[PDB]
């Protein structure tokens, strides 16, 4: 990324296959790069314990006149992440349809073995996969762009907590400040 | 307003903001079965939640000269999930269904589609006399093609878009539960099937419930634009569904 | 009755939830208007009956900045030639330690008591020769609020505090400690100050315009050992009793000025292969 | 002046403390670090007409 | 008479007719998960008599050298019906066990056996430092011989028996719950092993619940007779089962 | 009322017992049901009338694991030219000293407050020149929970703890004492843990899997001798509020590593001359 | 705040201590080692049926 507003875009053509991916990360709030600088992170990242669920907004900046559904699915820790959309819709997933209302909400549901997860997530404490894929695919009308771009916000609900404060890592010195 | 529609299975759920109302079988929802109509003896087992959701089928493309496609149940669904597992290890199986069926395209766009449920579609071979075996009709979640001439080729059913395979005017259809997908004011068709059958329960490898079909009756057309298809996509969910007589696997 | 017995909030439960089919539809929102959806699990799949004990008692204010923590070292000798290295002199701010600093710097305004501990230890400088016998030493920490007199050397008359408040302090004995009330002329500490000192738009500029805290002297009372002797002073602030206002967001660069906002361009965050990449 | 409250303990699993003060200025009192309330809407619900989450956002 | 006893467990019983009493675990009778003490959100499946019913293990065959087996749970049953099934699709597990062992001999034949579950049953290996894969303790149904003499080979674990590959005393082991077979007045043992865990649920493919072990504490020992061995059957059936976190299968 | 009156049990008594000749049987059992004889000695002799005051109030899980015992220690010099040897990093656990150890491994679980104690000596070590004067000394000992930032050298800016709790103590006082609450993820601590990391049965395999508890770092504040000096801290847990769960057979084998089972075979007890031999 | 209650001495052969707590964190507290309940049952007898010891174990 030579230009850096670009790493909050994620890209969308017209004519792409029939199933494809669109994007996939790690749910690891405090410790992936994606979620790690994010207001959410930042806070996680001064405690060692996290519970509860997530919430994954999504928005379609596209024109007015395009149209198409994507499919959202949570994939619950496994020995392996899905490589398909037809492994992907097996776990929780949410079919997104692009309208008037420019937002839709995935929800994660927090399905642990523990009531507590650590910030330094590992093996033991794996959290799962996120990914998404073209449900039906992005038609436009004659005269319009032919890409488009959507953003993800990330948020705590209400049933969100922390513990064990600690020292951040992301901030350090090496000599007096003057 | 009543253009949107939520839709919420065990771990799934379907939202669309352009649509229709849902169609409601022969006006049966569908439900558990009764003490007073069972005739089978052990205890069901009642995989709720498990079972109990949306399964994406494989997408297919409509193009300009697409005749239609139909989908056989419940063997579509007999390799998915824990469904097919429970099919698979079991002697009867019950349950109703939830046809969801997208197709978005701009407002540019024209065409129209007929999304309707056969039960009991009885289909006849291309040659009369002949006989085929159970690949020509279902071979899983595969989309199998109309075709706008008379089949020629005796290992195949008689794909005649006019007659639709049983021997009655595609027109007609209309009597049986559907929904039309038109692009002017629509983008998904939604159907609940209750368990329509002669007998309380039934095996489901042996016996198709019934039939999707999905036929233009208004061809594509476009000008100009980049968009050269218009993908379409099925999801099904099982409602209710139970199951009885446990056996060794492999059906 | 002697005795008044002043004498609790846990997250919100879970409900149970069953299938829906509706015209409502919670999932989809517009956050065009601003506003956070405060949709919960329940609204998009199944879920059973929870209740939650959980409580986030340890996220509030007060205990996120309710711990001690280190904000200035200097070391000063016992005797020297050079007159200003026998004793310390500290402009009071919170702006030279980057972790208490980043902490502060999450909200726009403060309000708060204050309670300071003092650290202080002493070594032996090296030399040839090292044999010599020193009864234990003393030292006294001198506050001088803005405007007073500050003392030019180790044996000045300031030393004499009549007004000035003024600590004592026994090596072996427990750290010294003291607590100080809210000293603002504000109604409220300011972390940030976007502005100028004079009307016309010049002079100083930022946070450093408001910093009138005053001054703090270190020196020994009246040891003076044959050999040098190195003493090192670690000061510790503690809030109490606090109040924030304006959220902002955590700082992302690193700091380089004790008393300005200046920084080098970062990048967002880390990058990996492509965007479907997913394993270690 | 003695002042008799609950400390802090586990869920469904004597729990008092006694606490008195020395000092004639309040500032010398200990953190009271006892205070959980909270209200989030400041910050998630800024908007001026309220919305209600089942119904669409806008129209 | 109480030496008789009968169990039901779905569509499968066991009978028998010479029998001691059933030991239950530590007092505790297996129970489904209560609403205050679950963490996870969404909604389990029980699947109840499809899962909740008899399994026979493969059988072993005592002889006069023999000096015992063990057995771990739940991937011994892993690969057995629709409860590997689930153990595969779902996240998180959780069910107690019944287990029913046997052994049957003529009133001239003497011997006696330990049967004993043994939860959270850690082992060392034969080599102090080096490490196994998880191929020496565990690779399905089959059961896994202890050996008289000291462990050599470093890519398994130390069998010697005296120890129980456990650092112990083998004759401590009376205190986990257990009984024992004696040839004499005895053919069968059973035992009810309730849900022990840290935790309210976890996985069943990453962490062994408890170890069965069975342990010959008198040989084996006959005349003249036809009869070379005498066959050793052990039957499992989970109780209250009930998963959750449905992803992809493939564990 | 300003005072709450709070405010035990001996063994069972013996009973008389006369003749007896009947058909009931209480000597002969079956221990193939698993089940414990409850028989007592009135029930097979003739007996007197004894009442017991005898009680087992020292034998509650509470008092036995209620004594504080050694688990770790360690040597640090003041000054030296390696760096990593002016301090030291300790992962927290109960698995270094043997008879804890052995202790804590007769439960499977164990839910408890802890309560930490540190004991700190020094002394100079040996060489030519040992004349000199140095002040009291001070330490300082850090708890890192998972996760935070590390120092890797006596001066690094790691040591300025703004969130991380510390304590500071100086020689000559009494010892350090603190307590800590029960701080397990899960819903109890777990001695041993029979599994794997991954989930496809490969990794780690036991209870290093579960330990997560952090780190503990320890420093001279800012002592720096001419001549070196050596100290030693000793930790010390004491369990309290305890609770425990499936007892197990204690161990009979020798420890040999710190993160395993490993051991080797052992005989079961020793020998004597013949099964009739009952002298010397 | 005060607490009273007994403390441990002999058998037919005041004993009374007070207490209070001074910190707001139940981990704090002393030891509670005054408890002295148990019940074997769980181990010795683990049985489904109630046995007799008078009555014979088997028939
Ligand atoms: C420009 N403001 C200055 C105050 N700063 C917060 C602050 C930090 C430390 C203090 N210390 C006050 C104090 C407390 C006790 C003794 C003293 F000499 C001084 C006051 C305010 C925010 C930025
Ligand atoms: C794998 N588990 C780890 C915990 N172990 C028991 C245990 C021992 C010591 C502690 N100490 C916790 C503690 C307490 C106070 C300060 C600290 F830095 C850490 C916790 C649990 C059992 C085996
Ligand atoms: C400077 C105050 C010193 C207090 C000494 C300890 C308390 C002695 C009195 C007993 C407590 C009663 C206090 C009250 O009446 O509120
Ligand atoms: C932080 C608590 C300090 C307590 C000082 C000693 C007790 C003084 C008050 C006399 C005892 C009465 C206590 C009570 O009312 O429960």
């Amino acid at each position: 990324t030579t230009d850096q507003m670009e790493m909050f875009r994620i890209p969308v053509t017209i004519n792409a296959p029939l199933q494809q991916q669109v994007f996939g990360l790690r749910l690891q709030p405090g410790l992936d790069s994606v979620f790690k600088h994010t207001l959410l992170g930042e806070i996680l990242n001064y405690y060692a314990h996290w519970s509860g669920s997530m919430k994954l907004t999504f928005v379609f900046c596209g024109s007015a006149m395009a149209t198409g559904k994507f499919l959202i699915a949570y994939s619950p820790p496994g020995a392996n992440p899905p490589k398909t959309r037809k492994d992907a819709m097996l776990g929780t997933h949410i079919i997104w349809d692009i309208g008037l209302q420019s937002s839709c909400v995935l929800c994660v549901p927090w399905i642990s073995q523990t009531h507590y997860r650590l910030v330094q997530q590992d093996e033991y404490t794996s959290a799962g996969y996120v990914t998404c894929w073209y449900q039906t695919g992005m038609i436009v009308p004659p005269g319009t762009p032919n890409s488009s771009s959507i953003m993800c916000f990330a948020s705590a609900c209400n049933d969100f907590s922390v513990r064990m404060l600690r020292d951040t890592p992301f901030i350090s010195q090496d000599n007096k400040l003057q | 307003s009543d253009r949107v529609r939520s839709i919420t299975l065990g771990n799934s759920t379907i939202t669309t903001q352009e649509c229709a109302n849902v169609v409601v079988g022969y006006g049966r929802w569908p439900t558990y079965l009764r003490d007073d109509e069972a005739t089978a003896e052990d205890q069901p087992t009642q995989p709720d939640v498990a079972t109990c959701r949306f399964y994406t089928l494989d997408s297919i493309k409509w193009e300009k000269g697409s005749v239609g496609w139909w989908w056989k149940f419940p063997e579509a669904l007999s390799d998915m999930g824990l469904f097919g597992q429970n099919m698979q290890y079991h002697y009867l199986g019950r349950a109703g269904y939830t046809i969801h069926v997208q197709c978005n395209a701009s407002k540019f766009h024209q065409g129209c589609l007929l999304v309707v449920c056969v039960p009991e579609a009885e289909m006849g071979g291309a040659v009369v006399g002949q006989a085929f075996s159970a690949t020509a009709m279902a071979n899983g979640d595969k989309a199998y093609e109309f075709t706008s001439a008379t089949q020629s080729d005796q290992t195949k059913v008689q794909t005649a878009i006019h007659n639709a395979g049983m021997g009655v005017g595609v027109g007609n259809l209309t009597i049986y539960p559907h929904q039309w997908i038109n692009l002017r004011t629509n983008n998904s068709a939604t159907i609940v099937m209750p368990y329509i059958n002669s007998v309380p329960m039934d095996n489901m490898f042996r016996h198709y419930n019934f039939t999707l079909m999905v036929i233009p009756f208004v061809k594509l057309d476009y000008a100009d634009t980049a968009s050269t298809y218009v993908p379409i996509t099925v999801t099904v969910a099982p409602m209710c569904a139970e199951y009885n007589g446990l056996r060794l696997a492999q059906a | 009755g002697d005795v008044e017995e002043a004498i609790v909030v846990h997250v919100a439960d879970t409900m149970r939830s069953g299938p829906s089919n509706s015209a409502s539809v919670p999932a989809l929102t517009a956050v065009e208007t601003g506003h956070t959806s405060q949709v919960t699990p329940s609204d998009t799949m199944q879920t059973r009956h929870v209740k939650n004990y959980h409580s986030r008692s340890e996220s509030t204010v007060e205990n996120f900045l309710g711990r001690s923590a280190c904000v200035y070292m200097e070391e000063y000798k016992t005797t020297d030639n050079d007159v200003n290295k026998k004793f310390v002199a500290w402009p009071i701010n919170t702006k030279q330690m980057v972790q208490m600093r980043r902490k502060l710097e999450m909200f726009t305004y403060l309000r708060f008591d204050m309670e300071v501990t003092f650290v202080i230890t002493s070594r032996q400088d090296p030399g040839t020769t090292l044999a010599q016998d020193m009864p234990v030493l003393t030292h006294q920490i001198m506050y001088v609020p803005p405007g007073g007199p500050i003392p030019a050397k180790v044996d000045d008359y300031a030393w004499q505090t009549s007004t000035n408040p003024s600590i004592f302090w026994t090596e072996g004995n427990a750290p010294a400690r003291m607590s100080i009330p809210f000293i603002s002329i504000g109604n409220a500490y300011s972390n940030f100050y976007d502005g100028w000192s004079n009307f016309d738009q010049r002079g100083s500029y930022g946070y450093n315009t408001l910093n009138n805290l005053g001054h703090i002297y270190v020196r020994h009372v009246s040891g003076s050992s044959p050999h040098p002797i190195t003493s090192t002073i670690r000061v510790y602030f503690k809030p109490k009793h606090t109040r924030a206002w304006v959220p902002r967001p955590p700082r992302l660069c690193q700091y380089k000025k004790a008393f300005s906002v200046d920084f080098t361009p970062t990048p967002i965050t880390d990058t990996r292969k492509d965007i479907n990449t997913v394993t270690t | 002046g003695a002042q008799v409250s609950t400390q802090k303990t586990g869920a469904h699993e004597i729990i008092h403390y006694t606490n008195i003060n020395y000092y004639k200025d309040a500032a010398s009192n200990s953190a009271n670090r006892q205070d959980f309330t909270q209200d989030p809407s400041k910050f998630t619900e800024p908007v001026k007409d309220v919305m209600i989450k089942s119904l669409p956002a806008l129209n």
